């Protein structure tokens, strides 16, 4: 695993980790935070469907 | 959504 970072990275509000190659991402309206699909449990499929996505901080 | 696709390698 590399030390260090990309100053311009984007981390996901769930695992906390950087992206990688051929992931799907989806961002949360509210808060703007950006989300594997795999951690929030969301397909591009489901996401199709989603008009504004709020994440689950956001939506409490 | 907002959403997004990261490219392959
Ligand atoms: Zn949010
Ligand atoms: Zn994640």
């Amino acid at each position: 695993g590399p030390l260090g970072s990309d100053h311009g990275e984007t981390l996901c509000g769930a695992c906390g980790d950087s992206d990688g190659a051929d992931e799907f991402w989806i961002c949360c309206d509210l808060c703007e935070k950006w989300f594997h699909g795999k951690c929030v449990k969301i397909t591009p499929a489901r996401a199709e469907h989603i008009k504004q996505y709020k994440c689950p901080s956001c939506s409490n | 959504a907002r959403t997004k696709q990261t490219a392959r390698k």
